[PDB]
């Protein structure tokens, strides 16, 4: 810990506070999170560890290392330029060029792909989680609320704008498919630079999505009529058409984003299988331009 | 969602062998034994049942234990505390919420102080070097279940009583790897309740054979033989329960061809 020099605050919610830190003997730059610590190690940062440990990937940003003292709890992490959501603001004039949404989508779905087939679900996927490079990379981070599902993880947690509709009618279990649904929303967000569905509340946010993509039904959905938080009463929304609710993509985009926002998390899209969706085809690796 | 589940189960097969104790640790602990290692695990099992945590749980804390128990020479009288850290920890990794500390120190009956257990919890964690996430045998019966051709829970119940069994006896158990016991125990639930063995897609997936399972099978039959002779009968009592269909009054057979 002595080798460290705190540069700024980058950070601060419940767990503790965030810091740019240097190292003091390699100059490496890296962003500390500090944990406060009469209740032990806390239950996230236990799971951020020995999940983050096992994930090494390019698209997964890196836990450097862990300095348990008596009293305090550091996380070491590689440290990137900014978040998503500060970049979308940024790029609100302009926007964010239709390459560089389709390299970060790309790039996303692979680090997601690599957690899933390391059984591990991130649950948190939102702008502020992703973290961006001058060079062009995007990876996942704040892996607070992971989850290993080596048995199924039951539900309890996501901000609600882009929480899955399974969790909101009050599924038992998760299931990667509520990691896609995030993405979605997060590639919809970066094409029209509006949040997808900004919903107020639980029921809000239902609505927000039922009035876009249709109050799923029995034969859409089978077992949906039957969930814990289903009502009768809810209201019976037509289907939108995606040219209308995405108008700048492609049919490839159209084809990639109705596949990651299906209503059965069965037949959701994975991130493997999206990866071969013919919308990567001239896939590159675009610079962003950060303020 | 089917796409990711052979990805997984290879990875699970990989991490069981960096996650496994050492075989021939308890002749190396010399105040400690296997009997003394069966007590604890046992109360584990019913300080699951009191406090209402998953099977995983358990199974995970006991994993922290053989590991830790690996590396530190422990004495009779601390044995409990390493015991009572490892459950600590396993419910921060897995229940939805863990139970707080306090509870903890209650179960030990007040053989320890709240600031001895997270000490304890501080060391494993240092010993384990945080590596919490183990495969288990409850992870990999998981996996098997899927390949039931149909779905029957007295199989399922019965596969994770024969597992959960084989946490209590580090002889012979400890040879085994957690894909090894979940081959047996589903192998044998299976054909204790429907008659058939274990299926030609789990020998695809797994590489196992009913053959190179016969060895842990063998040891398992006379485990599950021998139950209600056995020392500790937490976990029977605990499959006593319609919960679990009742599964550990069920006859075992006599031979398995
Ligand atoms: C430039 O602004 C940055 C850079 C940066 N590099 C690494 N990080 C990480 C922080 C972190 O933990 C905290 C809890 C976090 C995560 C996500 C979003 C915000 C915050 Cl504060 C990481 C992790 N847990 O994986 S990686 C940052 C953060 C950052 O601005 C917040």
């Amino acid at each position: 810990m002595e080798n460290f020099q705190k540069v700024e605050k980058i950070g601060e919610g419940t767990y503790g506070v965030v810091y740019k830190a240097r190292n003091k003997l390699t100059g490496e730059v890296v962003a500390l999170k500090k944990i406060r610590l009469t209740e032990g190690v806390p239950s996230t940062a236990i799971r951020e560890i020995s999940l983050l440990k096992e994930l090494n990937h390019p698209n997964i940003v890196k836990l450097l290392d862990v300095i348990h003292t008596e009293n305090k709890l550091y996380l070491v992490f590689e440290f990137l330029h900014q978040d998503l959501k500060k970049f979308m603001d940024a790029s609100a004039l302009t926007g964010i060029p239709l390459p560089l949404i389709k390299s970060y989508l790309f790039q996303l779905l692979q680090g997601l792909a690599f957690c899933h087939s390391h059984r591990v679900l991130h649950r948190d996927l939102k702008p502020q989680n992703l973290l961006i490079n001058t060079e062009g990379a995007i990876k996942l981070a704040d892996f607070g609320l992971a989850r290993a599902f080596g048995v199924p993880v039951r539900t309890y947690v996501v901000t609600l704008w882009y929480r899955a509709p399974e969790i909101l009618l009050g599924c038992k279990y998760y299931s990667t498919a509520v990691d896609i649904w995030s993405l979605g929303c997060i590639f919809a967000e970066m094409v029209t630079r509006r949040a997808l569905f900004p919903g107020d509340s639980e029921i809000d946010q239902l609505f927000r999505i039922f009035r876009t993509l249709g109050t799923p039904d029995e034969v859409v959905w089978p077992g949906v009529t039957s969930m814990p938080d289903y009502k009768p009463s809810f209201p019976k929304w037509a289907r939108q058409d995606f040219s209308k609710v995405v108008p700048p993509l492609d049919e490839d985009g159209r084809s990639l984003l109705s596949q990651m926002l299906h209503y059965d998390p069965n037949k959701r899209i994975s991130a493997k299988a999206a990866l071969a969706h013919p919308f990567f085809q001239d896939v590159t690796k675009p610079v962003p331009h950060l303020r | 969602v089917p796409d990711y589940h052979e990805d997984i189960h290879t990875y699970l097969r990989e991490m069981e062998v960096k996650c496994k104790p050492k075989v021939g640790y308890m002749k190396k602990q010399p105040d400690i034994t296997n009997s003394m290692r069966a007590i604890l695990v046992d109360w584990l099992v019913e300080v699951g049942e009191e406090y209402k945590l998953q099977n995983e749980t358990l199974h995970l804390a006991v994993n922290y234990i053989d590991r830790f128990l690996s590396s530190m020479s422990v004495l009779r009288g601390k044995l409990q505390l390493v015991g009572t850290a490892a459950m600590l920890l396993a419910s921060k990794f897995e229940e939805i919420y863990p139970p707080e500390v306090a509870e903890f120190v209650y179960i030990t009956d007040d053989t320890y102080t709240k600031k001895q257990v997270l000490r304890m919890e501080h060391l494993v964690l240092k010993v384990l070097t945080f590596d919490l996430a183990a495969p288990t045998v409850n992870q990999f019966l998981t996996q098997y279940f899927l390949h039931q051709q149909p779905a029957n829970c007295k199989v399922e119940s019965l596969a994770m009583f024969l597992g959960e069994l084989s946490l209590i006896d580090a002889d012979p158990y400890l040879k085994y790897l957690p894909s090894v016991i979940a081959g047996a125990a589903f192998h044998l639930a299976l054909y204790t309740v429907t008659g058939q063995s274990w299926p030609e897609s789990l020998i695809r997936k797994t590489g196992y054979t009913l053959e190179s399972l016969k060895p842990c099978l063998m040891d398992l039959h006379q485990t599950y033989l021998k139950a209600p002779q056995h020392a500790q009968q937490s976990i029977r009592e605990k499959y006593k329960n319609s919960k679990y269909h009742g599964v550990s009054l069920l006859n075992p057979p006599e031979t398995l061809n």
